[PDB]
Parts: C-alpha cells; structure tokens; sequence
RNA sequence: GGAGGUCAACAUCAAGAACUGUGGGCCUUUGCCUAUAGAACUUAUAACGAACAUGGUUCUUGCCUUUUACCAGAAC
RNA sequence: AAUUUUUAAGGUAUGUAUUUUUUUU
C-alpha cells in the first residue's frame, strides 16, 4: 500500500499563481456578512450586512449604485437567481422575502420559519428555493405560490449551509452537529450521511464542473463526491481554524477565509496549500476584527471578493507576471500519520 | 387612557409596611453579614462544625462564649473578644489543662 | 404560531441571536470535552464586558485565554456600532419631528 | 438561557393537517401569481493681531453629532 | 463527472411532477374556493377475491370537511434505519475564569502614565510674567 | 491608506449614484412598441388589403399627366381628416383598426390622425396623407 | 411659521383634553369648556390661534 | 326539424394596432421572405362593466400612550 | 376657495376541591 504513497511523489499537483489585495471598499456600517454576484453579466455584486441593509456595488469600478432597506434585523445570506430577475434575501428576523430587480421592490415574503434563517439556496432547475436556519430543518418553498412545499426533518442542530443541485441528492445541507446530509427530496429522506467532521460544519462550497462537494470545520476542509458521497479528497491544514467560508473558483482553486484573518488557498486536485496571506485589519480596529465571513468568485473566477468583519470589502485580484520566476508555492510535503 | 404614565401596582395587598417591621428585617441581615452566614447554635440545641465552636446562644437570645463565660451584644461585639486578650488566654489555659491529661 | 418580529420584540431577538453566535465561535475554539457549565459562564463575561462597554469602564480581566477576550470584544464592538447607530438614527427621526412614540424618546436621552 | 431553542420537525411533525388547521391568513392570499425568465491704526493695535477612522465613536462624524445635539 | 444533460433533464421532470401534486392538494385542502383555482377501483381485495371499487362520496358543502380533523400534537418515535457510524498544558490555557460582575451577585455565589512638559512649561510663563508684573 | 498603500485603491462609498429607480436588471423587450408615440402599422402581413390591386397603380406612377397631388385645406373640424375617411374605407377592403363602433357610426374612424397626440387633443397637429387611385 | 405652529400646538392640547374623554365630536365640546375662565370652571386656557393667517 | 331556457360543461376575452390556417421559396422544423383563405366577441376623449367595491406588501403622510379600527396620496 | 364625529384591549387576578348509592374475598 504504502509502495502506492512511493508513487504517490509523482503527481507533484498543478501550480498555481499567487492571489494578491487589487482594492478595497468601506462603506458598510457593520459587518459584512454575506455577497452574492451577478451570475450573468459580471456587473455588481451584492453585499448583506449587519446593519440591515444591503448595498450594490458596481464591480468594475467599485462605486456605489443603490442600496436596499427592508430587513429589521442583520442580514445573514444572500442569492440572485440564473434564470429570474429575483433576489432573495434572508435574516435573522425569521423572513425570507423575494427582490424583484426590475422595480428594486420587495415582492414575495416567504413566511413559517420557526426562528432565524442563515440560508438560502436556490434549486438550478425547478424555481424552488431551499431555506434554513436554527430550526434544524429545510424548508423548500415554491418560489410561485409561496407554499412551504416539503419540509426535510433531519440535523439535530442549526443548519449552517445549504445548496442545491440538478441531479440526486438535490440538497446538501451542513449542521453544527458535525454531519453534512445529502437528501432525497422527492421521497423527503436522507441519502447518505458523511459523518467525518469533528465540530460543527461551518461552510461547504459546490464545484462548478467536477460535481462534487467541500466541506469544512475548524482545522479540517475535506471534499466529497456526489452521487455516491465518497470522500475524495482531504486539504492540508495546520490549525487556521476556524474556517468560515469557502469558495471555488473554475480553475481548481480552493479559497478559505478563515477568523483569524488568514486567507489559504489551496489546490483542489490535490488538496495542496499553496499559499496563505492575511488581511491588513483597517486603520483604527481592533486584532478580534481581522477576519473574513464571506467570500465569492466572480464568473471570470480571476477576482475574489471577501466581506471581512472591519467592515470592509475587499477585492483579491490574481497576479499576471506569476509563473514559477518566483511563484513557489508552500512546496509539498506529503506528512504522515 | 392614563396608561400614559408608565407607573402601575399588583393587584394584590396594601404595600408598604411599618417602619418597625422594616427595622426586623435589617437587623437580621446585619447579623448575618457580619456573622458570614454562619448558624450560632442555641445552648440547649444537643450538638456541622462551627467555624470556631465557643460561641453560642443562651435560652434568651444573647451571644456567649462557652469558655470566657461572657456575654455579648451583637456580632460586633463578639469579634472585639475573639480578638481580645481574655479570649486569647483561657485558649492558652485549656491549651495546658489539655495538655497535662487525655 | 410562529410570532414574527416586531417592535416590541426586536431587542430581545438581537440579544439571543447575539448570544448564540458567541457560544457557536467560542465552543469551536476549544479543544473538546466540556462546555455546558463552560458555555453558560462565558455568556456571563460577555454581559459584564457589554455592560463595562457602556460604562467606558475599559473591563479588563484576570488569566482569561487571549482569543476568547478577542472574540468577546468583536461582538461587542458589533453591538455597541448597532448600538450607537440606533441611536443617531432615532435622534434625527425626533429632531424632524416625526412620530418617535414615547419611551424611545426616554430611551434615546439615555443613550445619548 | 435559551439554550436549545425549538426543531421544526416536532412542529411539523402535527396531526394538524399538512396545511395548518386551514386558517386562512390575510398575507397568504394569491398575489403575484406569475413568475418572471431571464432572457491703519485700527489694525496695528491688538495684541494677538497677525483619513477614515474604522469606529463609530471615534468617528468624524459622530463628533460632529455630539457637537449640535447636545448642544 | 458531470452529472450530464440527458439526466438533469429527468429528475427535474419527476420531481417538478411531484411537487406539483404536493402543491395542488395544499391549495385545494383548505377553505378557498378561490386559491384553488390553481390546481381507479385500486383495490384487488387481500386474495383478490371479491375484487373492488371505491368512490368518494360528496361532503356537504356546510358541514366542516375533514370532520375527524382537529389540530393535535403528537409525539414522533424514532425512525426504523440505524446505526450510521460516526467515523471521526491547554486545560491550564483554556481554563476559563469565573464571571463576577460588579453590577449583579443574584442568588449565592459571593492607570500609569504621567503629565507632559506642555503643563511644565506654561505653568512657569505664568509664574515668571506674574513676578515680573508684581516687581 | 498605507497599510495596502501602494498598488490599491482605498475608496469610501457614500451616497448613491444611479438613482434608486433604474432597473438594476432591465426588462428585456424583444418587440420594438410605437404605441406611446403614434398608432401604427409596423407589419407587413397586416397592411390593409387593398381591392383596386397595388401593382395596377404603381404602373400609373409612371405617365405624368396620369396622377394628380392634392392636398385638403380649410378651418376647424370642417371635415376635412373625416373626408379623408370616406377614400380610405371605400379604397380598402378591411382595416384592422376599424371597431364595430367606427364601423356603424357613432365614433368617426380617422385615419390621418396618426399621432397620439392628436388622438388625445382631438385635433390635427402634423400633415398626413395617403396615395390611393380612384376613378372619375 | 410662528402661527402655523401655534395652530397646531393648541389644536394638539385641545384634542389632548378630547382623546382624554372619548370623543372628538364637536358637539359635545363647545368653545365655552376650552375658554372660560377657571373661575367658572373651564380650562381658561388662553387662546391666540384662530386669527385669520396672512396667505 | 324550428323557437326558446334568470339550464349546464368546455374553449376564449388588454396585444409590434396587437389573429390564425394554408401553398411556395431560403435555412435544414424553430426562424426569414412571398402568394393566398378565413377573422365571432372587446377597444381611440382607448375597452370585457356607458357600472364601481374591498384586501395585501412597500413608500410618503395625518391623528399620536401602544395594537386593532383608522386619515390620503403613490407604485406593485 | 370649508373641517368631521368610533369601537375593543393593556385593571381589578389565577389556581384547587366541592351535588356522586356503599364492585363479589
Ligand atoms: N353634425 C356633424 N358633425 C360632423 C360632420 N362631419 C364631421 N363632423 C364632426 O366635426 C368634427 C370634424 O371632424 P374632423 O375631420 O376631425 O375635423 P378636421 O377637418 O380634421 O379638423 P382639423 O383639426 O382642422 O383637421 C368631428 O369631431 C366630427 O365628429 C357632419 O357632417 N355633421
Ligand atoms: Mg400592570
Ligand atoms: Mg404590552
Ligand atoms: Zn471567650
């Protein structure tokens, strides 16, 4: 076996370029808890926050456009639709309420959550949409009629994270009682369980094309594949914990922003670190709010943008002159156990 | 609609009581601060160990201590004879009337 | 009966959310084994330094680990933003004119 | 002490009905019902004569508040 | 893999077909002749013996419908499938103090720096211009 | 402004630009819609009919002393637009703007009066004609 | 703007007296229980808004 | 077979001034061009109704101890 | 050159027991 982890210097995993800090952009008075991109047009993004609001930001200039009341209370996730002119928008004051872009109105409110909603995730193909919250379950709404069609019973614990896809299991949702689920919707059933983690599930991104899932907790991001639920992959951390977000660009790219404010990329193939950075906090804040609770690729996936807990937006351009004159990543050692 | 005000009362019975009963109240918990919580026995009570184990309570209410046969006001007072002299000798006294037989 | 989230009790709801989200950061710190008489202590430190917050008292404490005094400060500094931005905001909406109800204008001279 | 707050599932789990008991709320009425795709003396005289802060308190602003309003 | 095009488009037949039929008899269950708008024999007896057919017979429409209907709670016994396999100095450090606050006991449970040379300075300016006035 | 300080753009974001009633995301309209401005006829398929054969007048363009240009003048709601409406009607065979009420003949059909302007004013701002043979 | 707002604030004292029964029906409260003097037993509050204002 | 029914079901009724069907031509049937057949009901001081109510959400207001019940304008 | 009318609720608690024909040794 261990003649295969011989081998196993031979893959020596695609390199990579080096991510640094293009602009930053205030203009938030509380933290900035979640961004969502325009998934068509690149144009703007949009940016929750603790202060209630939600502001677009024109992304190629980082000017302001108009910002969106409506929420009483902070604003924890954020999603705009493929297919529809819709935002959806959900807090901790137990609503989800529909945007329609055209008018910059609110159109739909989505009501029966128990208590507050940290997220939302709209299903590819059907016009549903999938919320949950400290409830402990997913409510899947009909996006037309508003009814809370099929309620998934299942984590004994607040429900971090949920996404959708297209084919089985449509939902994967991540709790804090350390289990990432993969549902069946149609018979309302868990599919697999993936038990793995340690603590609880704070951020699990989908992989553009390969189909397969990342999970993370505190020192630990790990990988799944769908439609089975094997576990893939596993990513080299040292203690950066505690792992907020994570995110995926098109090109193999892993980024984990993390509470300490240490931004690590990492390979998705192989599950390499090939760098790590970390913010420079603000002018007048303090260390505790050095950090990143949030994060998105744009569609290009060559620009990333953090909401970090100084109130601030920032975003992360990659390095044109960059190949191996001095890329040098944290160089490869394959450490045992 | 004098909800206006902010004030209100229970419903139940009439309030404030009489300035001796308000006198009862905080003089026992004088005692029982002074006294840290501790409870002094009574003297006829049949014997919790006592943070000392001289002091008690007569049949009346009054403080004394056992060994030194003296009488007290109130915790303050006690307190002064613990850290007396007098308190400090008949110790010493049945230190040695111990210490010549067992 | 799910009850939405009113004026009248919006503050109670900031405070559980806020509450929660201490304990979820916190118990992911620590290492493993136990919490539940551990998690119902550290809630007490962080009322006491968001009451030390409003009275400028700068609450400093004995041997407490660095990090947890690092969260516990975040959050507060997040309350005492939303905390302050209230206030300006009501004030304003009182200096126009507009309907302020009553106790939010007894409420607002205290902080302020 | 909230603690564990309540599951949805003992909730939803009710021999209600899948509805609720079939009160009809006012908010739940059908409305927009259609979704929407994508596609000089005088002068000489005298004796005396000639950056963002991140914080709400410390703030240029809020100086400026505590200057007028509290007067 | 991906999941493919031939595939994606099945599922989101068989489930937007399901969800309708959850949707339609949500809306035709309660109380609105106008939200519901928007919307086989079965039996082969035991053996199949006798055979059957079945017929719904029509409610009046005054009498509350679902008459053994009534809100109720009920408590849930646990799911049938079992058994998922979990698969997974510093007590000095994280040893957390005890809260004591200067403004609550409920129950039981019982500056450096110096001045500047700014004071130092203007202080004698006014002491010296002083003495040279009064002489 | 340091603490990134040289190849990063600090910016602070008050205000708004793009005022808070633009779109955001635009409708999207694929049909090119006159009706505000003026009421017209932007498909072919839809030309009224005609019963005196198109083709047979464009050979009359041809001869000089074949067409004559004449233009209808006068006061006020003389009837001059509502004369115009008496060669058009008899010259087609069926006009898709026709109501069964301008039909009958309560509600003059007016077809010079294009504009929505003139709709509305009830009255006649810019010069319209129209091309059509007739026998003497 | 000075008489505007004594408009307003004596027809708010006014109504504050009328919200204070149950009514704000002008039958029932004729200028006499506003205006007379407290000797006779009205409010005797003094009034200098009815005027006619400079449009 | 006709005249009817305070009978029923089903279909349709606010859109490039705005409908369908057909034959041919380019594309290779969507779509474009061309010839042609048939277009009931509703529309220009714009509309199924020569009539006219209520509710919901979000804004701006008015009464002002708070919710209901409310003032009166807008958008959806 | 013209306003506009009123009903509920936040105040007098709340809780427990009480009229019963003698379940076979
Ligand atoms: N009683 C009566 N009224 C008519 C007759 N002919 C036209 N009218 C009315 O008089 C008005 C004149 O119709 P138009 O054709 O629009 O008037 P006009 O000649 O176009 O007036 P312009 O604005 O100058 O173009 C219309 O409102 C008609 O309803 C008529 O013969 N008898
Ligand atoms: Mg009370
Ligand atoms: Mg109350
Ligand atoms: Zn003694």
């Amino acid at each position: 076996i261990v003649n295969r982890y011989e081998k196993l210097l031979s893959q020596r995993p695609e390199w990579h370029a080096p991510w640094k800090l293009s602009r930053v952009i205030n203009g938030h008075l509380g933290w900035v808890r979640c961004v969502a991109i325009d998934p068509v047009d690149n144009e703007w993004f949009i940016t929750g926050s603790n202060d209630t609001t939600m502001k677009v930001w024109d992304l190629a200039t980082g000017k302001l456009k108009t910002t969106l009341a409506g929420h009483v209370m902070t604003v924890r996730d954020v999603a705009v639709s493929d297919r529809h002119p819709y935002l959806f928008s959900v807090s901790e004051d137990k609503t989800v309420k529909c945007w329609d872009l055209e008018k910059n109105q609110i159109i739909r409110d989505y009501y029966g959550h128990l208590s507050g909603v940290r997220t939302v995730s709209i299903h590819p193909t059907l016009d549903l949409i999938a919320t949950a919250g400290r409830d402990s379950v997913i409510k899947l709404w009909d996006m037309r009629t508003r009814i809370p069609v099929i309620t998934l019973v299942g984590h004994k614990g607040p429900i971090n994270q949920v996404q959708c896809t297209p084919v089985d299991p449509q939902v994967v949702s991540s709790s804090t009682d350390a289990t990432v689920r993969l549902w069946d919707v149609v018979a309302g059933k868990t599919m697999k369980v993936l038990t793995h983690h340690k603590r609880s599930v704070r951020a699990t991104a989908l992989h553009p094309k390969e189909f397969s899932v990342a999970s993370a907790c505190t020192d630990d991001i790990r990988s799944w594949g769908l439609a089975e639920g094997s576990l893939l992959t596993n990513f080299e951390s040292e203690k950066t914990g505690i792992i907020n977000t994570l995110s995926i660009n098109q090109d193999d790219v892993l980024f984990a922003g993390g509470d300490n404010g240490v931004l690590s990329f990492y390979d998705y193939k192989s599950g390499h670190k090939y760098q790590s950075l970390a913010t420079r906090e603000m002018v007048g804040s303090l260390e505790g709010e050095r950090s990143v609770l949030c994060s998105t690729f744009d569609k290009t996936g060559l620009r990333l943008i953090t909401g970090e807990a100084d109130k601030s937006i920032k975003i992360w351009k990659q390095d044109e002159t960059a190949t191996k004159e001095s890329e040098p990543g944290l160089a490869w050692n394959p450490n045992l156990s | 609609m004098n909800y206006l005000e902010g004030v209100g009362s229970k419903k139940g019975g009439g309030g404030i009581a009489s300035e001796s009963q308000f006198n009862l109240q905080r003089r026992k918990e004088v005692e029982s601060l002074l006294s840290k919580g501790e409870n002094v026995p009574y003297t006829f009570q049949d014997e919790q160990v006592r943070s000392n184990p001289y002091i008690y309570k007569n049949h009346s209410g009054k403080l004394v201590c056992k060994l030194c046969n003296t009488m007290h006001m109130s915790w303050s007072s006690v307190e002064r004879h613990l850290g007396g002299k007098k308190h400090g000798l008949n110790v010493l006294r049945r230190g040695i009337s111990i210490e010549k037989s067992s | 009966i799910v009850k939405t989230t009113t004026k009248q009790r919006l503050d109670a709801y900031y405070d559980l959310e806020l509450r929660n989200s201490v304990m979820d950061d916190i118990l992911e710190m620590m290492p493993e084994s136990i919490r539940q008489k551990k998690a119902r202590t550290i809630l007490q430190h962080l009322s006491e330094a968001w009451r030390c917050w409003k009275a400028n008292i700068p609450w400093d404490v004995p041997g407490m680990p660095a990090p947890i005094k690092k969260i516990i400060e975040r959050y507060i500094k997040s309350k005492a933003d939303a905390w302050v931005s209230a206030a300006h905001y009501n004030r304003e909406r009182i200096k126009r004119g507009a309907h302020v109800e009553k106790t939010m204008v007894k409420k607002n001279l205290g902080r302020l | 002490t909230s603690h564990r707050p309540q599951l949805e599932a003992r909730s939803g789990a009710k021999a209600a009905a899948y509805t609720p008991t079939g009160i009809e709320h006012a908010r739940l009425l059908p409305g927009h019902t259609t979704l929407k795709y994508r596609k000089r003396s005088w002068r000489k005289g005298t004796a005396f004569g000639r950056g963002y802060i991140n914080d709400m308190t410390k703030s240029e602003y809020h100086q400026e508040f505590l200057h007028k309003h509290v007067r | 893999p991906l999941p493919t095009k031939a595939e994606i488009q099945e599922c989101t037949a068989r489930t937007k077909s399901y969800i309708q039929r959850l949707v339609n008899a949500k809306l035709a269950n309660s109380n609105n002749r106008a939200s519901s708008r928007y919307v086989a024999p079965a039996n082969l007896l035991l053996n199949n013996s006798h055979h059957i057919e079945v017929v719904s017979k029509q409610m009046d429409p005054l009498l509350p419908r679902f008459v053994g209907k009534k809100a109720r709670k009920v408590v849930a016994p646990t799911e049938n499938d079992e058994v998922v396999p979990v698969l997974h100095a510093d007590p000095n450090e994280w040893k957390i103090p005890a809260a004591v606050s200067n403004w609550k006991n409920p129950n039981g449970y019982t500056e450096n720096n110096t001045i500047n040379d700014g004071f130092m300075k203007l202080s004698e300016a006014l002491e010296n211009a002083d003495k040279k006035a009064r002489q | 402004e340091h603490p990134y300080g040289k190849e990063v753009e600090v910016l602070m974001e008050t205000k708004n630009t793009q005022s808070p009633q633009t779109p955001l995301v635009e409708p999207v309209t694929e049909r090119t819609k006159l009706q505000e401005h003026t009421i017209f006829t932007q498909l072919k398929k839809n030309i009224p009919k005609t019963r005196y054969n198109r083709d047979y007048m464009l050979s009359m363009a041809n001869i000089p002393e074949r067409i004559i240009n004449v233009g209808v003048i006068g006061p006020l709601h003389s009837g001059k637009t509502s004369l115009m409406d008496l060669l058009v009607i008899d010259s087609h065979k069926r006009i898709p703007d026709m109501s069964k009420n301008v039909e009958l003949g309560w509600k003059p059909l007016r077809y010079l009066d294009n504009l929505k302007q003139e709709i509305d004013r009830g009255l006649s701002i810019k010069l319209n004609g129209s091309t059509l043979l007739c026998t003497d | 703007p000075l008489l505007d707002i004594l408009v307003k604030g004596e027809t708010r004292i006014q109504n504050r007296v009328k919200l204070g029964l149950n009514s704000k029906m002008p039958t029932r409260f004729p200028p006499a229980v506003f205006y007379t003097p407290k000797e006779l037993g009205g409010l005797g509050m003094i009034s200098a808004s009815h005027i006619l204002i400079p449009a």
